[PDB]
């Protein structure tokens, strides 16, 4: 806790992902970054903003990939989004 | 006319005539149950006794 | 400053959850020996000093926005239900709304006011906003059964309440005069009775057919507009 | 017993149940039969065509595409329907038209296949003269 | 157990009850299209109360169930069903509809089985693909040969308790001949024992598919709200653990305070 | 560089197979095993298989287990496990991969109990 409360940013390895090979696990959930675009470059900003966008979208789609039922088609792209990115 | 000699059943008689109504019909009356009724994909499989598949071959 | 200058100040603590960190930290250099919480036996006083200081006095009134961090949404902890109970309206702002682009990430339905009441801040106040509240809290309860499921199947009624509180939640983002180094768009410096106004007149369906892409980053309604006339050109 | 009570019904959407009828001429499986009150009991085929239900409204057309003709001693007669007609929204020619030249074009398929061609032909030429 | 916690309440919880949602809601419509079908259905049984075309004296078994994977007891139900009627009699051609049924048969019965139909369970019911899987049935199998032909599938009395209904099958031989088809005037040369006997084939299966769905998706939606309160009641008592650990990490923080200062 | 290509893939993927398995012990639990997916299902059938394999019969707990202690090299090893992940012994019940060492065990034990229960 003092350490999350004393850095800018707080990149998150949680074991979870790297036992499903994300490899380095990247927890993009719990990860913060308080600089975040500022100290990015540009096109790697453009790309990142809806790499974020994509990756909020998966995670919060994300359990119905698990259920892997009949989902909508919205839907279905996103999380195929998602699980590709 | 013929379903029962030269068709293949009374049940092909339906499936046709249904299909005739459905189809040839108003765009507006091409609602989702229409495309149901469309949309066919039994894809029927022959068994046996050692459970040999013959073809999953279409409705 | 509220005592001798006789004028309403505006007190903003950091982070509260420093504060009491720090206060037990420093109960942990000296003796001390926490038994009030757990980690600080004079947490309760210093509060106490610290909160009840800040006091609407006959000579000015001073207004504490303080902020409150969780970790992990540690509540159980007594540090943020200490902080829970000091204050009288809450402005959380989970991080899950400001990674769906609505960067304030203000919760409508979390950020509870106390003088949110037609006696307070008016009828035509309250019923707006709770009608705005409403309709959001129909939008995350429909949402889990519109991803499960898709949007065709929803009832009529029901795709009105939820495509006008997606309206609505892209109108919750409004630009910072203080953000203009990160995001380059200058702030805008709304007013409550139009920021009122506008809501009542968004949720009545006057401008249902404009997209909702017009009330994202964009303060009033000619503002939402303007956003409408510049996407709509750049669309086509 | 007085009238009849027709139980029009579909798959997907019923039409009449146990209600006061005075006509239901339906396209019998040789012709078309006519019923007015209390109908000998029959069990036959339909072939698609206009079930002709005179009630207590205006003229209804209802096409058929396939049903039984089976009465009850008791008057109770019972049309079975899959496909319901619009009095006046299904009638068209343009598509109806298309479809069954395309047909007929795609007709010369093999003998399983061309058996079914000449059915939906005929039940093709059916529509164009309940189009009317 | 933070993860485990995690994993119960928004993994286990809140997506099966928003899955028991969609299910209600497929429930509606399911529900409308049965009793579309029903109302044929209750034609066609009070005709043949009315005309009595019992059959007297080669056997047909018809496995009629949707694609849900064994939502909580109706597929179990439906095998053991079909488990006893095989008992009763093991000389007869099975036919499977479905996936989870299937794989029940060929682990119960894998001579008897000789045909099997994917893909059906995908949504609601369509008469088109009954009607086509009732002609192929009577073409490739021949169930007028068979005296008798068997269907199951489950009937929800009102919500939750369902039974294995079975509705006879009248094949030509018992149309043409009949302790009272003299009632209901025939035309021989239209062919009509034939007629009826395929109309029936078709009507009285494709209701019975739509029931077996109806049936198996209100199953599912008691096995998903059973699923629910398992994780409700799993996730109260973990939570209770959750704040005794929690208290416990003061306990400790408070011995090792007074402890070592 | 160290293992070779082969055996990291190979680890990668049985451990892959092993976390799906963590992941849906509670679907399998309460939810259920048949209310499930069909890679889902098969990859958590994988996990078990793996997981059974796992078991290996020691020369100094010869007494504990009752299995003689046989050893497997690391080539077989990695030769075995990427020819389960392939999905070549899935018909193979889960027992057979029980308290064994090579595939040669395996295929050996699932004959052995096909042959004792017919």
């Amino acid at each position: 806790t003092n350490v999350i409360s004393i850095t800018d940013g707080q990149i998150f390895l949680e074991a979870e992902l790297f036992y499903k090979g994300i490899r380095p696990a990247i927890n993009v959930g719990l990860s913060v970054s308080r600089v975040g675009s500022a100290a990015q470059v540009k096109a790697l900003k453009q790309v990142a903003g809806s790499l974020k966008l994509f990756l909020a979208q998966y995670r919060e789609v994300a359990a119905f990939a698990q259920f892997g039922s009949d989902l909508d088609a919205s839907t279905k792209q996103t999380l195929v989004r998602g699980e590709r990115l | 006319s013929a379903w029962r000699k030269a068709g293949i059943s009374y049940a092909a008689y339906l499936n046709v005539a249904a299909q005739a109504i459905r189809s040839s019909l108003k765009t507006e009356l091409q609602t989702a149950s229409v495309l149901n009724r469309s949309q066919t994909d039994a894809f029927y499989t022959q068994y046996k006794n050692g459970t040999a598949a013959s073809e999953p071959t279409p409705i | 400053f509220r005592d001798e200058e006789g004028q309403d100040v505006l007190l903003f603590i950091d982070n509260i959850f420093r504060f009491t960190q720090a206060g037990s930290e420093v109960s942990a250099l000296l003796g001390r020996i926490p038994s009030a919480v757990g980690y600080q036996p004079t947490l309760a006083t210093d509060m106490g000093l610290l909160q009840e200081r800040i006091t609407t006095t006959k000579k000015g009134s001073v207004t504490s926005v303080q902020a409150v961090y969780v970790p992990a949404d540690d509540l159980t902890d007594p540090a943020p239900a200490t902080t829970f109970a000091h204050l009288d309206a809450t402005t959380v702002l989970s991080r899950g709304i400001s990674e769906l682009g609505i960067y304030p990430a203000v919760d409508p339905l979390d950020s509870k006011s106390r003088l949110l009441d037609a006696a307070v801040v008016g009828q035509e106040h309250y019923d707006v906003a709770s009608k705005v509240q409403e309709t959001l809290q129909t939008y995350k309860s429909l949402q889990d059964i519109i991803a499960i499921l898709g949007m065709d199947e929803l009832s009529e009624q029901d795709k009105l309440t939820v495509e006008r509180a997606r309206k609505i939640q892209r109108f919750l983002s409004q630009p910072f005069a203080v953000a203009e180094v990160f995001t380059g768009i200058p702030g805008k410096l709304v007013r409550l009775k139009d920021t009122v106004a506008s809501f009542k007149a968004v949720l009545e369906g006057k401008y249902d057919n404009i997209p909702e892409h017009a009330f994202y980053m964009v303060g009033g309604i000619e503002d939402v507009v303007a956003k409408a006339e510049k996407l709509a050109a750049e669309a086509n | 017993s007085s009238g009849l009570k027709l139980q029009f019904a579909l798959p997907h959407e019923t039409l009449y149940s146990g209600s006061e009828v005075t006509q239901v001429n339906l396209p019998a499986k040789s012709g078309r039969i006519g019923v007015l009150a209390n109908h000998v009991p029959t069990v036959e085929q339909l072939l698609p065509g206009v079930v002709e239900v005179m009630e207590g409204s205006n003229s209804k057309k209802f096409f058929i595409s396939g049903g039984f003709a089976t009465v009850q001693p008791d008057s109770q007669l019972c049309v079975t329907a899959i496909e319901a007609f619009p009095l006046e929204s299904f009638s068209q020619e343009n598509i109806k038209n298309l479809l069954a030249e395309a047909k007929k074009n795609v007709s010369s398929s093999d003998a399983r296949e061309a058996a079914e061609a000449a059915i939906q032909v005929e039940v093709l030429e059916n529509l164009q003269s309940v189009l009317k | 157990e933070v993860e485990m916690r995690l994993k119960s309440i928004n993994a286990i919880e809140k997506i099966t009850k928003t899955m028991k949602i969609v299910a209600s809601t497929r429930l509606s419509k399911a529900e409308k299209a049965k009793i579309s079908a029903k109302k044929m259905d209750e034609a066609e049984q009070l005709f043949y109360k009315n005309a009595e075309t019992k059959n007297l004296d080669k056997e047909l078994i018809v496995a009629i169930t949707s694609d849900k994977g064994l939502c909580g007891s109706i597929h179990s139900q439906l095998a053991k069903a079909v488990r006893r009627h095989l008992n009763d009699q093991p000389n007869a051609d099975i036919v499977t509809i479905g996936d989870k049924i299937k794989m029940q048969l060929l682990r119960t019965h894998p001579n008897n089985i000789k045909l099997s139909i994917n893909g059906i369970g995908k949504d609601a019911p369509t008469f088109q693909e009954s009607a086509l899987i009732a002609d192929k049935l009577l073409s490739v199998m021949k169930a007028g040969t068979y005296p008798k032909i068997s269907i199951f599938y489950n009937d929800p009395v009102s919500s939750l308790s369902f039974e294995p209904s079975e509705k006879p099958i009248f094949n030509a031989k018992t149309i043409e001949q009949s302790p009272s088809f003299g009632k209901f005037e025939i035309d021989t040369d239209a062919n009509v024992p034939r007629d009826l006997f395929e109309y029936t084939l078709a009507n009285q299966m494709l209701t019975a598919m739509a029931q077996g769905y109806a049936a198996e998706i209100s199953a599912r939606r008691n096995a998903m709200d059973n699923a629910s309160k398992n994780a409700g009641d799993m996730i109260n008592r973990y939570s209770i653990l959750y704040n005794r650990t929690r208290q416990a990490v003061i306990t400790n923080e408070l011995v090792d305070i007074i402890t070592g200062a």
